[PDB]
């Protein structure tokens, strides 16, 4: 309620806004570079640089459409809600392929079948990217259609709404707990089956390994549950405390990005 | 180096038959596979061509359709499928070897052939000179004419000539125009630009006896000419 | 006398090696430089071709 | 324009890169070992039973559906810093230390202890520019026939500073320690410290398991999550 | 005697310095003062040769400048068309250890040699389209740095032993041993004349020997560490030596003392390879600063930077007509780089 709350959230998320595109769009420069000096990347450059892609894009499109509906300024392009849905989706499914990739990499599983599976993954990344892309097309296409009935209208139609949008969010975070979780399992099965065969350093990475993917996990869960309880907005807090609602949302997400920013090995590599 | 056939003989028209090359001696998988048929009074004529892992098959507008040609690399196999035959399918068939790459000797080797026997755009490739008397110990030139110029921006000639004497399959003489083959005497040469080109042969022996004929392999349509004679 | 027999080599080593005749450093380096100076319009690395000529584009 | 055998060429490039790219995805399933240690030190019977039954010697074995290779460079007698960085970029070295050798003495000086050169090679090959995470396996060889040599001989020849009780336990654990106190570069690099079983399978099995911990932490990094 | 001996050979390698001291009268620096500066050459990667999944030990260019060859440890020697980026071969080594590769003049055989201490001998041309092992020259108890074709039937290999040897190819064996080396040669050049070689070891000096005589013609020093690299002028009496000293040194075989060094504060690492250009002009180095330097030979000054690696340049080498420069690098890439008018 007080203007001096309202200015304060909204210099931090301005702030917070920035250098998520700045970490995004130095993602985009040095890993595009590097892709074209080599012409191949390993997986996890490919999932952080379309991820990379996908906040700069997400966070223009929510800087644009918070500004638009804080100022009340109608524009052709300021409310641009469809936008950010399929971004969004778009760096869930990215989210859950990174730890879909990490879950089969770390993996020391030693099956044909899935050693087969394994390295048709590593083969046809790229291609699991389109994928990810086009699935992720596939399931906006209910949120931009439900969005055109509204506005054609402007019941069923708000139930129908919310409940394409739920599921669009939450079928990539299935996958993404379900990964996380087996490889906690994974990683924390090999600390404890150790025994007369200590190995400190390795312990040591494999420590460090969990306690960022427990980072990870609880980031993009709390992510999931804010966006969560906006689309449950109707019936929770109203957005008249939009700044601080905003703040929160994308602090989540500037953890989550600075995590993969230090996750990134090309980065530290290239630093 | 073996490039045996089999396969062929009489056969009634409008059936089907198949003929099998049976490589021995080399590299099937390396190697590009050609067929190529020749009228049993008259020249050659290119027919199906297929390369190295089948990733590109090539036919000529006569036999489009009708004839399907691929290989059995883990047999060493060259097989030509060949459908509803007409009168003009009678020739004498042959498997040429062509390993594709920079300096390589394409159509080096050829196989026997299959004699078969029916019941009852393209670059043109001109010779005029057709039958020649020679005599052994003399210097002879032998002109071919392209339609058009066969010079390639790359800053090759493409044509190979083949000498054919009589009883017995081809044999390749001179390719891209100016190199010399491998197992072939010094004395043939060839030499031209542009559009009128010539192989040379300072002096005739006994064996040089026979057909020869000029391809061009710019556009893939591959053309032979008709073949000039030479005799005693 | 295996060390013996290794310095008598050592020692023919050199001995063959100190009657080269010499010429003045003055006079090589000449030499070394007219050579330099009269493939240097040949060398394409040196003097740049010109990009027709050129078979890398 | 191409050329119809220049792009006959262009399919050859191409059907010799996907050649080329399955040989690479091949070779990378491998487990590249580089074995090297002092002479007689136990190398040659350290290769003999993980085979299970000049130049650079190759030794390909299979563990669990896991492919192995062996590079002993021991007949090699040149400047090693020549070509050790040909290396860089094996899975684990497995040294062998003969662990007996801690009373007899080089043939070719009698002023170094065997088992002082082989500490000066540790340290050489640990702090070595080129292996600054490689792992390391480090097989204590003869065992057995350290278990008879130190009610003979003290340890006090080898390393002066030596507390006492000479038994066999001690004794191994002090040349462990000894060992990876080489390790300068600690928390990247790992010494997976066996006493061999001469008469035994698990020589191999220990060699398994490190390997496998070394791929597990290699994937990790790749991930960046270490 | 042997006390004898040794005093007589320092009276020798005395007599030997006085006589290049005498010799030197103005080194190539002087003589060079008013000479037009070279300028900066700036270079392009005309072409980037990639598909070696292995660091990249050496390359060698054919005789029609046209054809390339590259060796890596991926077990692969891989014969490219420059030209078209086309990968003409790739024939499957034995041992997947190499550290050097070479085209045969008339480009019918390739070399190929490593830790194995065999120089394997491929035969190109045959009837059979597959490069086979035509033949696998030992004797070499040291691992092979350099190979060196002379007519297709007699090839120069230096090694690991402190020895060159010189290898009949029909027959198989070592028509002539090249000793004298205290370190063991970590490369080796061939004459345009083909009638010397030189080579350079660790003990911190090149040697230039005579190819039938078998015997060590004249030994140069000057370095202070191992001589990684060494490349022939295109005269034919000079030649430049690359060492683990951040130092280019060029002697000149009339007169045994070197000419001058190429040296600059930036860098400290070690030169990998060493080759000339056809005028004489340019010497072109690679570094362990991922990134290779044309030096200009008569003034000594740093002409240009060819940085396009992100690993150590291993190889190093000049076409024949002087149309192109391949740069193979650790990266497993292979960059061909030209200049631009
Ligand atoms: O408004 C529709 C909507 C549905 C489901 C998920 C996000 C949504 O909207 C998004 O909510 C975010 C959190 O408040 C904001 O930061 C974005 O700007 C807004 O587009």
């Amino acid at each position: 309620i007080p203007i001096q709350l309202t200015v304060f959230f909204m210099i931090i998320y301005v702030l917070e806004s920035l250098t998520i595109i700045v970490q995004s769009s130095l993602i985009v420069a040095v890993l595009g570079r590097e892709w074209l000096q080599v012409r191949r990347l390993m997986p996890v450059d490919m999932i952080l640089i379309s991820l990379g892609i996908s906040r700069f894009c997400l966070q223009w499109a929510s800087m644009l459409n918070n500004f638009c509906s804080y100022f009340n300024l109608n524009y052709v392009l300021c409310n641009l809600t469809i936008t950010w849905e399929f971004f969004n989706i778009l760096t869930f499914w990215l989210n859950s392929l990174l730890t879909v990739f990490y879950c089969i990499k770390v993996s020391s599983f030693t099956h044909h079948i899935f050693l087969w599976l394994r390295w048709r993954i590593l083969r046809l990344f790229p291609w699991i990217l389109l994928g990810c892309l086009m699935i992720t097309c596939v399931t906006i296409i209910p949120s931009a259609i439900g969005n055109y009935i509204q506005i054609q209208l402007l019941e069923n139609f708000h139930q129908y709404q919310f409940q394409a949008h739920t599921v669009a969010l939450v079928i990539p975070f299935i996958l993404f707990l379900a990964s996380t979780i087996f490889l906690m399992a994974s990683l924390t099965k090999q600390i404890q089956h150790h025994s007369t065969g200590h190995c400190n350093p390795s312990m040591k990475a494999r420590f460090t390994a969990l306690r960022s993917l427990a980072v990870l996990f609880i980031v993009f869960t709390s992510y999931f549950l804010t966006i969560l309880i906006t689309i449950i907005g109707t019936l929770f807090d109203k957005r008249c405390w939009l700044w601080v609602w905003e703040a929160f949302v994308y602090a989540f997400i500037l953890m989550h990005s600075t995590s993969l920013m230090l996750s990134s090995p090309t980065l530290k590599r290239i630093l | 180096v073996q490039l045996v056939e089999s396969g062929g003989g009489l056969v009634q028209p409008g059936g089907s038959r198949k003929l099998s090359c049976s490589a021995s001696g080399f590299a099937f998988s390396s190697f590009g596979m050609h067929w190529v048929r020749q009228a049993p009074e008259k020249g050659l004529e290119w027919v199906a061509y297929i390369s190295s892992g089948s990733g590109t098959i090539y036919y000529a507008d006569t036999v489009k359709g009708r004839f399907t040609i691929s290989r059995d690399d883990p047999k060493n196999t060259l097989f030509l499928q060949m459908t509803s035959l007409r009168s003009e399918d009678t020739a004498m068939y042959y498997c040429v070897r062509s390993i594709y790459y920079y300096g390589s000797s394409p159509f080096d080797f050829w196989g026997q052939g299959t004699t078969l026997t029916v019941s009852s755009s393209d670059i043109v490739m001109t010779q005029a000179t057709s039958s020649v008397p020679v005599t052994p110990g003399e210097s002879v030139s032998i002109s071919c004419r392209s339609s058009k110029s066969l010079l390639h921006s790359n800053g090759n000639t493409y044509l190979y000539w083949f000498l054919q004497r009589p009883g017995q399959s081809p044999q390749l003489l001179i390719y891209r125009m100016s190199n010399l083959a491998s197992g072939v005497p010094d004395r043939f040469s060839g030499s031209g630009s542009g559009t009128a080109f010539t192989l040379t042969i300072s002096r005739l022996e006994a064996e040089d006896v026979g057909v020869y004929y000029c391809m061009q392999h710019l556009e893939y349509p591959l053309t032979f000419g008709a073949g000039t004679k030479l005799e005693l | 006398t295996a060390s013996i027999a290794q310095a008598r080599k050592l020692v023919e080593q050199l001995k063959m090696e100190a009657n080269i005749d010499r010429i003045k450093v003055s006079k090589a380096a000449a030499d070394l430089m007219a050579y330099c100076e009269a493939h240097a319009k040949e060398d394409p690395l040196l003097t740049p071709v010109p990009a027709s000529e050129n078979p890398f584009r | 324009t191409v050329s119809a055998e220049d792009k006959a060429a262009a399919e050859r490039s191409k059907m010799i890169d996907k050649n080329l790219r399955e040989d690479g995805e091949k070779a990378a399933r491998e487990v590249k070992l580089l074995l090297l240690g002092a002479g007689e030190s136990g190398k040659n019977t350290i290769v003999k039973q993980m085979k299970i039954i000049t130049g650079i010697v190759e030794t390909h074995f299979t563990f669990k559906d896991l492919h192995f290779k062996m590079f002993d460079v021991g007949a090699q007698r040149s400047e090693r810093k020549k070509w050790i960085h040909c290396f860089e970029g094996v899975t684990a070295i497995i040294f062998c230390v003969a662990l007996s050798a801690y009373d007899l003495v080089l043939a070719e000086d009698e002023e170094m202890n065997r088992m002082h050169e082989s500490m000066k090679l540790f340290d050489s090959i640990c702090n070595n520019k080129w292996f600054t995470d490689t792992s390391i396996i480090l097989f204590l060889n003869k065992k057995d026939l350290f278990e008879e040599k130190i009610t003979h001989s003290p340890l006090t020849i080898c390393f002066p500073e030596y507390t006492g009780a000479n038994k066999y336990d001690e004794a191994a654990s002090y040349i462990q320690s000894k060992f990876e106190d080489l390790n300068k570069r600690k928390d990247t690099k790992e010494i997976y410290t066996h006493f061999t079983c001469s008469t035994d399978t698990k020589n191999v099995q220990f060699v398994f398991d490190a390997v496998t911990d070394v791929i597990i932490k290699n994937n990790l990094k790749d991930c960046g999550l270490f | 005697e042997l006390d004898q001996l040794r005093q007589e050979a320092e009276q020798l390698k005395n007599q030997i310095r006085d006589a290049r001291k005498a010799c030197a009268d103005a080194t190539l620096s002087q003589i060079t003062n008013n000479i037009d500066p070279v300028g900066r050459i700036q270079m392009r990667t005309r072409r980037t040769l990639r598909g070696h999944l292995a660091k990249i030990y050496a390359m060698h260019w054919g005789t029609d400048s046209r054809l390339l060859v590259s060796a890596s440890q991926d077990g692969k020697l891989i014969i490219w068309d420059s030209y078209t980026t086309n990968k003409v071969h790739a024939i499957p080594l034995r041992s997947s250890w190499v550290m050097t590769c070479a085209y045969a003049p008339s480009g019918n055989y390739v070399a190929c040699g490593g830790l194995d201490n065999i120089c394997s001998i491929y035969n190109l041309k045959t009837r059979e389209g597959n490069v086979r092992v035509s033949r696998e020259l030992a004797g070499h108890t040291g691992y092979l740095s350099c190979c060196r074709f002379l007519d297709d039937n007699q090839i120069v290999t230096s090694s690991g032993d402190t020895t060159c040897a010189l290898w009949d190819i029909e027959t198989g064996q070592q028509t002539t041993t090249f000793t004298g080396h205290t370190g063991d040669v970590m490369s080796l050049s061939l004459a345009p004349d083909t009638r010397l070689f030189v080579s350079g070891a660790c003990d911190a000096s090149a040697k230039l020997w005579d190819v039938r005589e078998g015997m060590c013609r004249q030994t140069f020093t000057g370095h202070e560490s191992d001589i990684n690299a060494i490349c022939f002028f295109p005269n034919g009496n000079a030649f430049a030596t690359g060492s683990d000293d951040a130092t280019c040194r060029l002697f000149d075989l009339r007169a045994d003392q070197e000419l001058m060094t190429y040296s600059h504060d930036n860098i400290i690492c070690g030169i990998t390879s060493v080759s000339f250009s056809k005028s004489g002009r340019l010497l072109l180095a690679g570094y362990d600063d991922f990134n290779c330097n044309v030096w200009d030979a008569l003034k000594a000054d740093r002409a240009g930077v060819l940085a396009g690696h992100d690993n150590r340049v291993s190889c190093l080498g000049v076409t024949d007509d002087g149309m192109a420069v391949a740069t193979g690098s650790w990266d497993s890439f292979l960059k061909i780089w030209n200049g631009s008018s």
